């Protein structure tokens, strides 16, 4: 159901569904196995959504808050995503360049189309 | 001369302590500031600033040495609206005269006789 909204373009109600999933792992898996791979998916990608649509105060959940504390999963990709929230905070042109070079093998084609909305519209 | 102290403030305040103890044209050279340099994050911000240029003189002071090619892209889609809507844009005319003159030099720095680009053999053909 998160592949079909960023078909649909739905960017904002992407990010209704994506706090679900891992809402029931920490009732449920708390990981286990099937439920180890389905907390992989929901905070590499919480994290590519936030930056394209920086929600304010307001409508930021206190599931939402504490997720963006923590940055500012495999340890290869656990340190590269520390570093991108930090560049759009600083509007840092030539740090977002040189992440994408380097985390395009790391994510699968799903993650590959949030991490490319970024990028332009931060540029 | 690179950006390095003024990106990390409190690395830099801890080492000068050390050693101690042992309007007109005043408006065109403020746009100067950030299109005659690198890359900036200042786009949708950076093609507003470069529309009342006297409008006069767009290529005096667009086709220079080193202006933003990020800043002339973004240009072109902010003169349209008002095109769009209403009277001739001064952003959207002479930004069309830049952006073509750019396109040929390119392939003046192209050789003469053109082959096909081969992906699977590409030095056996010839040294072109």
């Amino acid at each position: 159901a998160a592949s079909c909204q960023l078909l649909a373009r739905d960017y904002t109600g992407a990010l209704a569904v994506f706090t679900r999933m891992q809402r029931l792992a920490r009732e449920h898996g708390s990981a286990l196995g099937a439920f180890s791979d389905v907390l992989v998916r929901c905070e590499v990608s919480r994290v590519l959504l936030l930056l394209l649509l920086q929600p304010p105060p307001a409508k930021l959940l206190p599931e939402h808050a504490q997720t963006l504390e923590k940055y500012s999963l495999p340890e290869e990709l656990f340190l590269l995503l520390q570093s991108l929230v930090m560049a759009t905070h600083e509007k840092d042109t030539e740090a977002i360049k040189s992440l994408q070079v380097e985390m395009w093998p790391l994510l699968t084609a799903e993650q590959n189309h949030l991490l490319h909305l970024v990028l332009q519209e931060t540029i | 001369s690179s950006g390095l102290a003024q990106r990390h403030q409190r690395l830099y305040s801890l080492l000068d302590r050390f050693r101690l103890s042992t309007d007109k044209d005043w408006y065109v050279h403020l746009v100067k500031s950030q299109c005659w340099t690198r890359s900036d994050s200042a786009l949708l911000e950076g093609a507003e600033l470069v529309n009342r240029i006297p409008a006069e003189d767009m290529n005096a002071f667009m086709m220079n040495s080193e202006f933003n090619l990020s800043l002339l892209a973004p240009c072109l889609s902010l003169g349209m609206s008002e095109i769009s809507g209403g009277q001739k844009s001064a952003l959207f005319e002479a930004a069309r005269e830049v952006t073509l003159a750019r396109v040929s030099g390119t392939v003046q720095q192209l050789p003469a006789v053109h082959h096909v680009f081969q992906p699977e053999l590409p030095a056996e053909p010839a040294a072109y």
